[PDB]
Order: structure tokens, then C-alpha cells, then sequence
């Protein structure tokens, strides 16, 4: 029967992570203009208790140099264990997506592609063996948790922001050299 | 004859297959998602007299899926496939146009054409993204002339010779992979006696 | 007294913060992330190389989706201070090569259909993932006073359509990171003649 190709597998997985990203994007931004000040935006960076996310827990590259250090395997694994992370905190958010003029910010939309996001990078963990020894952290499965209200829905909502983006990007490396002439 | 035709997602999300079985015992459709165990046909309703539709929860992208129909036990045709394989999208809706300008000569016409993607990309976006391949012809002419694929919803037609009737059809695709869709309401286009 | 204008990141790698003379006391510039945090601040690592009234982090002071705050200190005093993260702050380069190929021309011999192409910003890593840039063309005819934008492209080249043959353009080209505010500035202007 039919192999879908590698190319293909990872094409679609991009259509979904760049829509979960310019999701989280897009709401993000129109509730911070309504409702954050930059005297509270940085009062909320500023102080830890506004400022961590629960998915910190889990260990992910902050730059580019130690972002190329990782291998396939372990890429799709923090970014598997990102999106694992959020299946149940969406929830959390249908009070502010319900309000959002975004088209496509509802919790039950989100919480489908994040499901069909995650199938597809298991699918990608079964094609892509890639010599890494599966060991310890990152194979230990952390999906991060998750313990005024304005300041408590920007968290969430800042969070859902940059856990997007990283898993935008980390698929986006190991398409780069799993899937040649994708990026060039 | 009971033989498979055409399974088709409109999306890439759904679809659904077809047969002949209208007089030419019961067939019934058998799928499975290859990873032996055959689960049936959900839904042998929602699209009709010979078809099986597969909705949002029972169509995943990342697998091959295969199909037997079975005409009272017998298998007679089988077949494997993929999703992204049987993406076959809606053609375009609204086709319009609009008239540049003609020449000195009033020989010929500049025109351009726009359309309007189909409600069900409208819906999607970040998931379906389409290609339209315009063609046109003389209201008389035999072979359709094709134009390149393109991702606008507009594209212009130039040297039209002002006074011949036109016809301009456009159909759809998603941008690699799948295979065109069927063509959109045909314009009829007319230029006048500037 | 001096004030912040404007930190950026090209390339998501490195960044740079800049302000405003409003003093002449001395300005200097004060760091810190939280990669202890809001109680070790660190002076700006290297005020020459992104030229006057500016500090600059190069690629082993950055970290994307880590916060960072800044504060600015006139003869130690402060004037403001700014937090913000550098996954927010990229604002790439314009792209580089615009040039165009005729594609088309009506035999009315009004209207052609010009093909413009370009390369990337060559800081811009979109060869082994760590960017994904998009486009925004903009062209008009060189009398005219609005610009006609375009619909952002994903792909380097780009076709614009109808463009009149006595006539002359110019078109204008920047770059931005997929799923993010910013655009930076425009490329250098490309004038297309026809013949």
C-alpha cells in the first residue's frame, strides 16, 4: 500500500504548527492592546509570579547555536511534549477566545489541531530514526502541568504564544535537514 | 458493475466513496487504517445513493488507508490510498471580469478576470491552499487555451479580439499534491464595439 | 534626558538597543535576563560595534524567548527602563538582488505582465530553519501618489501583473519573520522601464 512520504508528513505538520503559532500570535496581541499597559506588561516580565509558564519545566534550546546541537529525535520530542502540554490548559482560555474577533480562536478548534499536530509528530518519531540514543531527560515525559484574572489570562495567553513558536520552530529544523530542498 | 470510482476529499479534512451498484446484490464498504482487521462503512448516508463518508474523526492525514467493497461477501474492488491523493477541490466561485482598455487599432482587448476561492478554503486557511489554472477559449474555437497556475485570485487576458464572443473557465488544485477539482461556472465573455 | 528609540534583532540571533543625547552626565546602559535575574545587572557588553548611542549583544549574550530588561543610567541616574523578550523584537533586514524579467505583452501593446525576483537578507538563516521570512512588494508608477501592495508573498520571486508599457515604475520590497510584528525596512528601489 501507500507510503506517504516524508515530504508530505512534514508539509502538512507545518500547516498545522504554523496555524497553532499565528493562533496564539494573532489573540495574543489583540488582548494585550485592550487590556495591557506596557506599565503592567513589564511589571508581569518583571516579576516571576506573571512571568513563568508551566512548560518551563520541560528542558527546550533558547538559542540558535544549542537549537542545532540536538538531534531529530530529540527536536520532535520537546516539541511533542510542547504541544502534549497544552491539550488540557486551552481550556483555560475559551473565556478569552470566545470574546476574540480572531476567526479560528476557539478552544474546541485549538484543542483539534493541537490533536492532529501531535499525531503527526508521533508519525514523524516512527519515520525519522536518526541515530540518537533515547535516553533520560526529554525521554523522561514532563508534560509541564499547569497549577487577578486579566494578568492570569495573559499568562496563559503569553505562554501559548512562545510554546508555538518554539514548536514552529523546532519542527522547522529538523524538516530543514530531514527533507532536502525544503529551505534550500 | 460493482466496481470502485471515485473517493474524493473536498477539504483536506473529509471524504468519502463512491460506486456502481444501481441494479449493477447489497455491497457494503470495508476500511482500515494500515498499521488483519477491517472496521465497516460509519456513515452510508450523508452523500448518497452509492457512498461511505468518512468525516473529521474518522479521516487522519498521516496514514494509508484501504477500502474493499464487498458484494455479499465476495470482494470485488479494492484499493489502497492516502488522503493528500484523493484532495480534489471545490471550483471557484463568482467569475467576473472587467474591462482594461482596447487599442487604437479596436482590433483587440485587454480584460482581466477575477473569481473567488471556494467557501470551503475560506473556512480552513492554513490547511488548504489552492492554485487556479484559468483557461479560455473562442465561444467557437476548439482547444482551450491554458494559462499558468496561479496562486491570485485575478488574472489579466490580453489581446481578445474585440469583436469575437469568449468563453473563460477556471478549476482549482491544492498546491502540490492531490489533483484538479472540476471547472468553475463558465463566463461568457463579449467585448463591445468600442 | 535621554530616552530609548528602538532595540531590534535582524536575524534572531543578535540584537541592539539604542537611544537619544539628552545630557551631553554619562549614559550607560544596564542589562540583566532571567536565563541572579532582577538583581544582577550587567553593563552593556560592547558599546562601539553597533555604532553611537547604542549597546549591542552579539551572538553569546542573546537568548530568544527568555525576558530581558534594560534600564538607561544618566550620570547614574535612571530615565527609563524597558522589558521585553528578542523572539519579540526581530525586525529583519530588507532583501537583497531585486531584479525583473518581462513575461508578457498584449498585442493591444498597452499592458505588460512583469516577473520580479530577489534574494533574501543575508543574515537571515532560512537554509537551515532558524528563519522563515515573508514578503511584502509594493509598486507604483512613478507619477502616481499610492503605492499598490501586495499580498504577502512566500516565495522570492514574484509576479505583478498590468503594469503600462509607456510608463515607469518602482518597486519596493521588505521582509518579515513569519508570525510576528515588525517588517523591516525597504529594499533598495528597483525601477522598471519597458521596453
Amino acid at each position: 500500500f501507500p507510503t506517504i512520504p516524508l515530504s508530505r508528513l512534514f508539509d502538512n505538520a507545518m500547516l498545522r504548527a504554523h496555524r497553532l503559532h499565528q493562533l496564539a500570535f494573532d489573540t495574543y496581541q489583540e488582548f494585550e492592546e485592550a487590556y495591557i499597559p506596557k506599565e503592567q506588561k513589564y511589571s508581569f516580565l518583571q516579576n516571576p509570579q506573571t512571568s513563568l509558564c508551566f512548560s518551563e519545566s520541560i528542558p527546550t534550546p533558547s538559542n540558535r547555536e544549542e537549537t542545532q546541537q540536538k538531534s531529530n529525535l530529540e527536536l520532535l520530542r520537546i516539541s511533542l511534549l510542547l504541544i502534549q502540554s497544552w491539550l488540557e490548559p486551552v481550556q483555560f482560555l475559551r473565556s478569552v477566545f470566545a470574546n476574540s474577533l480572531v476567526y479560528g480562536a476557539s478552544d474546541s478548534n485549538v484543542y483539534d489541531l493541537l490533536k492532529d499536530l501531535e499525531e503527526g509528530i508521533q508519525t514523524l518519531m516512527g519515520r525519522l530514526e536518526d541515530g540518537s540514543p533515547r535516553t533520560g531527560q526529554i525521554f523522561k515525559q514532563t508534560y509541564s502541568k499547569f497549577d487577578d484574572a486579566l494578568l492570569k489570562n495573559y499568562g496563559l495567553l503569553y505562554c501559548f504564544r512562545k510554546d508555538m513558536d518554539k514548536v514552529e520552530t523546532f519542527l522547522r529544523i529538523v524538516q530543514c535537514r530531514s527533507v532536502e530542498g525544503s529551505c534550500g | 458493475e460493482p466496481k470502485f470510482t471515485k473517493c474524493r476529499s473536498p477539504e483536506r479534512e473529509t471524504f468519502s466513496c463512491h460506486w456502481t451498484d444501481e441494479v449493477h446484490g447489497p455491497i457494503q464498504l470495508f476500511y482500515t487504517r494500515r498499521n488483519q482487521e477491517w472496521k465497516e462503512c460509519p456513515d452510508y448516508v450523508s452523500a448518497g445513493e452509492n457512498s461511505c463518508y468518512f468525516n473529521s474523526s474518522f479521516t487522519s492525514i498521516w496514514i494509508p488507508y484501504c477500502i474493499k467493497l464487498t458484494s455479499n461477501g465476495g470482494t470485488v474492488d479494492e484499493k489502497c490510498f492516502s488522503v493528500d491523493e484523493i484532495v480534489q477541490p471545490d471550483p471557484p466561485i463568482a467569475l467576473n471580469w472587467t474591462l482594461l482598455n482596447v487599442s487604437l487599432t479596436g482590433i483587440h482587448a485587454d480584460i482581466q478576470v477575477r473569481w473567488e476561492a471556494p467557501r470551503n478554503a475560506d473556512i480552513q486557511k492554513g490547511w488548504m491552499v489552492l492554485e487556479y489554472e484559468l483557461q479560455y477559449k473562442e465561444v467557437n474555437e476548439t482547444k482551450w487555451k491554458m494559462m499558468d497556475p496561479i496562486l491570485t485570485t485575478s488574472v489579466p487576458v490580453y489581446s481578445l479580439k474585440v469583436d469575437k464572443e469568449y468563453e473563460v473557465r477556471v478549476r482549482s488544485k491544492q498546491r502540490n499534491s492531490g489533483n484538479y477539482g472540476e471547472f468553475s461556472e463558465v463566463l461568457y465573455v463579449t467585448l463591445p464595439q468600442m
